[PDB]
């Protein structure tokens, strides 16, 4: 329920 | 609404596919290439920040929200993006739609649309959720054209070959149908009445008919092969030219194999354009004529044959999807096995040092066993389909013979008419079978056409520019940087505010740090990438207002990773010259102190170069031969006084200390160094 | 007397292939993989020195000469080997067999036996002529073994799956042959006499027969698949398990592709071990029975069918070589086009900087056209073959119907017998067609079986190991080199007469430039390669007389080139131990300070990582508990000598212990 | 034994390349 920080949000990797 | 699921065209565009699926669900269709350009899909994958940025571009009010295990059962936005991790791999993006007491079938772009009930989804699902929502800027529309219609325009130039093939097919079908009635004359008049004289004449006539039919088939095959070759070459060259005209953002966001694999997509489109169209428009008439003739011979046998072909079509259509699913899984297992094999062979030193031969052998055995299991599943599906088709065909033939014999006994049909119908069966079963067999070709080729053509819609480097001209003399003046920033995609910024000024001279910043990005702003100066929130000034009035035909012409660059093309050194050293003789190349090598190395080769200036063999000096000679006003050097004379040299290095040596030195480290220059 | 030509199994076997051809010419046949290790073939190919050395070792008196353009008009030697520049880009080795006016016979491993005009040959011959003569001790003999038997020996474990397939095929053939007389009964006994009830009875019986035939086809097709998978898995596993034991010369003397591609040959070997043998056993008897029945029906129609199948066989085995050559040329052109595309895409920055978009586009356009030419060549060959086969088949069918009707007019034979013969024609033509079509499978799988057997016949690392001794004591103290010189094959030596002491339990380091080859010393320490002349001593009991396990367990070495295996970090950090773990690594995490680095991934799991990082390699070597340890640029430990750190640039470590320069110039 | 002329040497035989 909390927005991810900019440093953490980019850490959310996607495909491969 | 329908649960639309956009499937991946490459291996690293899960986020783009998911965003396209959401947009299509909300009523907005776009090319996937443009979508992944908006998300900044790099060759490593896509981050959630890129999806958030791209969704807001389309009008969606995106938001990245962390969720817990019990947060799945909540009354939030029903269509959402969920981050999942496949077995022992990296992350992956999927779509959650309804979550009705089970995790609803997720639009997994990798493999169709899988269910993933609420028993194991939360085991592979982290708190990565994107809460998209339509907004004011949303504007429903279809922004992609039907690209199969865009193709087949290569048939228009050589449209006389299609007509000739159609006429040859019609004549071939007519001759085959005429020759199919051999037995009816054989078993009704030529045998029942013992006509020995007419037997030879009729046999010779049918032999001549068959020979003409064979010649027609030969000619048609030649024409079809030539048409397919021409379409292949045209599509391949068009795609390659448009790729070569594309900017560098396209090139650095994809792998070499990813870009080249679209060449294999030019054969599927060729298939759907030539073969599918020819088969449809020939076999439709062929089947119509065959059905008319079969109904003329006998209605009941024609109905039996129609039932047979309907059953075969039903079986094939039912078995189509599992075959594709099984053939997809075997490719994944084979890829995993070959990746394990290559990583084991490359790292033989570590395995030998630690004595891990047995462990690697067991792992490879497990991989091979999994591959064999998948292959056996695919083979079992093939066996089941073949057995069903075989029973259908055999029972149909036996029932046809049985009913024909019954009709002949009842007197409703002649004895030779049964064999005439049997021979004519090949002209009503084969056409419909070929028409039914076009589903895999059409589907795969539509996928390939979209994959290959979504690149062709991308804007190239030339038309992305603003106005130009008003500065014709080659740029040689003072260089200025105006608080320029660069992101290098959608990753973290690495070009925070920089302001600097190079007033001609000969020496500028040598080192900023061991990996701070000294090459990236050198490329940005060469206008490979457009800076954001700032302008580059070489007092040519906003260089972004200067033609690339001059910017790339009067700027040089030599680095560590110098690429040498396979060819003679004369052409490689003077790539794209068209006005340079041997003397100019010799002089350029002389001022580059590389003429001795060139003469060292056996054939000297005519020696072929195998991309390996100093190679660093070759780029120096090429850059000097370019005769630039700005000559950028990375770590590694014949130059005018008013020529700027950059001499970027990685060691704090201060070789010459000729002029002012800059350095950026992490953020601003904040270092005079004059 | 026959001009022996040996196909090259890889892309760089040219010298090995020509030397094997020469050896076979004089009556000495050897395995190719045992030749391209005496020749010292590398990833870049073999030189003339390697060929001379291998010929001398084989007993051939070998010599080199830079022959001029006017001395070819004589008799140097008949089987001489020459160096030619194929096209204008690559070098190659060929065998020049006969020298005649305006015609020269050339055995080229890539192509085959070819004829080159003397003036035409002079345009590519850049001074080869390696001269070979039979030496005083040249003992002939066939030193290779048949490999198809070796891989057929994999069928002995499965002798109740081949027998079941054979019986199922026999009963399937019998059922089909019995059911092919339905048309004869239909048009000779039932339609003529108007027997309605017998019609239904016989139709139901033949439907049951066909259903049984298909059921036997469903059960037999599963067993064939299972046999194929079993043979394939056995062959691949055996090959891989043997490769993982070969010495390090094998791995660095070949590309990774040259090793991986041998897996695809197991499929060919299985195809001609399971499929070919089963087809030979089944279709031979099937064709014999079918021909017997065809002759029982009518002799003339059987003779016509035999003529048809003979013509089909001749036509198939006359288009055999051209199709293979066309396919090979297409593969070569496709490889060239793909390489050009890879180079163009990779070097996009140079093309865009220098404005070569239109030039490279035109160059690639001229390469697609060359692929299309050979593709149309194979299309022409296939279309000619199909047209000839269709002509033969259709004319034969028409002639069969004509002669059958003519016989029916006469007293002999009947229309029902004619339809029965037409039905039976599929049980005599198809078996011979398959027996004729088996040839490409047999040839390709013979090549594949040779390819795999060459590697499988190579002696492993432990096989060449000398006898061990009672030096179970851990290696520690005064690592001695005595006149050690090393070579990386048959290339320029990297080491030459180096002697140094390496005092026990010290911080000794070795310093030099890139070309000095300190990693060569490190690899020689770990017995990865053996010194060409000399020995390595560690306080007595020289390194060549102790077990390999003690070598690999005590000389842990970490360099800049770190390789992370895709898997669990616990298994990656503790690799190959297969013993107590999950605790000691923790201390190794603390000792090397690797615990902090690994305690940041937000999963606390295997951390697959999808394949800086030197710290992970450092922690990997800690678990080994080594008495000798080497670093490149990356401590503590104990009294044992665990630092042989490499140094490239000066002053990276100025005062740790004695410093050795390149070639051991000073201590 | 030579009978051809211009016998070579290892120092010169090394640079002769017959590779790929
Ligand atoms: C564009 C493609 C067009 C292709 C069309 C080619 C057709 C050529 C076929 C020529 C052979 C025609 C013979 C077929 C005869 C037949 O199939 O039916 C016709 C009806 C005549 O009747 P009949 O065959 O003699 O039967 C017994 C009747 N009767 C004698 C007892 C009264
Ligand atoms: C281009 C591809 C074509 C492929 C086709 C190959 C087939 C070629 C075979 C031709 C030979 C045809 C000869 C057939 C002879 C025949 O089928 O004949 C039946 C026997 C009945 O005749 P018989 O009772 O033995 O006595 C009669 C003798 N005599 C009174 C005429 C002298
Ligand atoms: C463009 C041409 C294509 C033709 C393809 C034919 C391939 C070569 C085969 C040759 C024909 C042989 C097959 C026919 C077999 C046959 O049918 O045999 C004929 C000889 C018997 O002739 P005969 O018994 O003397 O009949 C006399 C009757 N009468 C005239 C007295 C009433
Ligand atoms: N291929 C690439 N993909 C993603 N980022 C890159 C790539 N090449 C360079 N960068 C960016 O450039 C920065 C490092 O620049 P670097 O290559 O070290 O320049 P230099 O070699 O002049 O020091 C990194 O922060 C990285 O984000
Ligand atoms: N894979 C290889 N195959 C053959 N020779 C090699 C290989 N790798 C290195 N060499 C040899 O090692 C020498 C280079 O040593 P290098 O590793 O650069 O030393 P250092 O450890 O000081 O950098 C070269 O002369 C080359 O002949």
């Amino acid at each position: 329920g909390r927005e991810l920080t900019d440093e953490e949000l980019m850490e959310m990797t996607g495909g491969s | 609404k329908k649960y639309v699921s956009v499937r991946q065209y490459d291996l690293t565009d899960s986020g783009a596919a998911v965003l396209s699926s959401i947009a299509q669900y909300y009523g907005l269709k776009m090319s996937l290439a443009k979508i992944r350009e908006m998300t900044g899909t790099d060759t490593q994958g896509t981050n959630a920040y890129g999806l958030i940025h791209a969704a807001k571009q389309l009008g969606f009010s995106a938001k990245g929200v962390k969720a817990s295990k019990e947060d799945l059962l909540k009354d939030f936005r029903l269509p959402a993006i969920a981050n999942v991790i496949v077995d022992n791999r990296l992350a992956h993006f999927v779509v959650i739609y309804s979550i009705k007491n089970r995790i609803i079938t997720v639009a997994d772009p990798g493999k169709g649309i899988v269910r993933y009930s609420m028993d194991d989804f939360f085991s592979i699902w982290t708190g990565g959720l994107v809460l998209l929502e339509p907004g004011e800027a949303f504007q429903k529309g279809d922004y992609t054209q039907n690209m199969m219609v865009k193709f087949a325009g290569f048939l228009k130039p050589l449209k006389k070959t299609v007509l000739a093939i159609f006429l040859a097919s019609l004549l071939y079908t007519a001759l085959g149908i005429a020759g199919s009635f051999y037995i009816k004359f054989l078993f009704d008049d030529l045998i029942k009445f013992e006509k020995l004289n007419d037997l030879h004449i009729i046999s010779a006539g049918f032999a001549v008919i068959f020979l003409l039919q064979i010649f027609l088939n030969y000619y048609r095959s030649i024409l079809v092969t030539k048409l397919g070759m021409s379409i292949d070459k045209s599509i391949m060259m068009e795609y390659y030219s448009h790729v070569l005209k594309l900017p560098m953002n396209f090139f650095n966001s994809r792998k070499v194999g990813e870009i080249i694999s679209r060449f294999m997509d030019a054969s599927k489109i060729r298939q759907a354009i030539s073969g599918a169209t020819l088969t449809i428009m020939i076999d439709t008439i062929m089947a119509v004529i065959g059905g008319i003739l079969l109904y003329i011979q006998n209605s009941s046998l024609f109905f039996i044959s129609f039932i047979i072909i309907l059953l075969y079509g039903i079986i094939v259509t039912v078995f189509n999807k599992p075959i594709q699913n099984a053939n997809r899984q075997i490719m994944e297992d084979n890829a995993k096995l070959t990746s394990a094999l290559v990583e084991s062979v490359k790292g033989i030193e570590t395995i030998k040092s630690f004595g891990a031969e047995e462990q690697t052998e067991k792992s490879t055995r497990d991989k091979i066993e999994t591959v064999m299991k998948s292959s056996f599943k695919e083979g079992m599906l093939y066996i089941n389909l073949s057995s069903l088709t075989g029973i259908v065909a055999g029972l149909g033939g036996i029932v046809i013979l049985w009913a024909g014999a019954y009709n002949v006994i009842k007197g409703n049909m002649s004895g030779g008419q049964l064999l005439a119908f049997n021979a004519l069966l090949a002209y009503f079963l084969t056409p419909v079978k070929n028409l039914i067999d076009l589903q895999p070709l059409i589907q795969t080729a539509v996928v390939a056409s979209n994959r290959l053509g979504e690149i062709l819609e991308l804007a190239t480097e030339k038309e992305l520019r603003e106005d130009s001209d008003d500065f014709v003399i080659s740029l040689k003046g003072d260089i200025e940087f105006r608080n320029v920033d660069f992101r290098y995609g959608l990753r973290k910024p690495v070009l925070k505010n920089i302001n600097l000024t190079i007033p001609k001279g000969k020496t500028v910043a040598i080192v900023g740090e061991s990996g701070s990005g000294k090459t990236t702003l050198a490329k940005l100066l060469m206008n490979f990438y457009s800076p954001e929130k700032g302008d580059i000034l070489i007092n040519g009035h906003s260089i972004k207002n200067i033609s690339l035909e001059l910017i790339r012409k009067k700027i040089a660059f030599v680095s560590q990773d110098v690429f040498i093309f396979s060819g003679t050194v004369k052409e490689n050293l003077a790539l794209g010259n068209e006005n340079v003789d041997m003397d100019e190349i010799i002089k350029a090598a002389k001022m580059a102190n590389a003429h001795d190395f060139i003469e060292k080769l056996p054939l000297k200036y005519d020696t072929f170069l195998n991309e390996s063999g100093q190679k660093q000096r070759l780029a120096i000679a090429r850059a000097l031969l370019k005769k630039p006003d700005i000559l950028i050097l990375d770590e590694a004379y014949g130059l005018e006084d008013d020529v700027t040299v950059i001499i970027i290095a990685h060691r704090l040596s201060t070789i010459v200390n000729a002029d002012k030195i800059y350095l950026l480290k992490d953020g601003e220059i904040v270092e005079s160094g004059s």
